């Protein structure tokens, strides 16, 4: 749904994650590149915050 | 900020249109 899609993007941003696991290959590339996006954002945040 | 705040806005008008007009349950394979 649109709740299920929005708190995937919020869930993978605050490193906790939601249930909502993509199953098609077309949505494991959107989900798989939002995980690499929010891995670099958090790692650059917590390195500059030092 | 002038374009990409409108790209998100166009994606949000479509996402309401898919949510309201199309439900999630009965028989809707390949639908939109
Ligand atoms: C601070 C928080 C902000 C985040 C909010 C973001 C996402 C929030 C929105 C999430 C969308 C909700 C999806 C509902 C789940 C689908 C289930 C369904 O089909 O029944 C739904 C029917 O009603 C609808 O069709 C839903 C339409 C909601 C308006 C569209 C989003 C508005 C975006 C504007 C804001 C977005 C801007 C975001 C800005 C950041 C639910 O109805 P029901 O009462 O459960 O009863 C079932 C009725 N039935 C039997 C006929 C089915
Ligand atoms: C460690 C934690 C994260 C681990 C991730 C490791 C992954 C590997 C990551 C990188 C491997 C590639 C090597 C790059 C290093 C050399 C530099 C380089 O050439 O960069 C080049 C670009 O290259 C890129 O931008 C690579 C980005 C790939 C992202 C992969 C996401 C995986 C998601 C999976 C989703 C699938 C889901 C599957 C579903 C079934 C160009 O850069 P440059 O020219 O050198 O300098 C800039 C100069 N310039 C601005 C003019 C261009």
């Amino acid at each position: 749904t649109l709740l299920n899609s929005f708190w995937f993007g919020v869930g993978a941003l605050m490193q906790q994650g939601s249930e909502l696991m993509p199953k098609a290959l077309s949505t494991r590339i959107v989900g798989g590149i939002w995980w690499f996006f929010t891995l670099i954002i958090i790692s650059s945040y917590t390195a500059n915050l030092a | 900020i002038g374009v990409t705040s409108g790209i998100v806005l166009v994606l949000l008008i479509i996402s309401i249109l898919v949510q309201v007009k199309q439900p999630r349950k009965k028989v809707m394979a390949c639908k939109t």
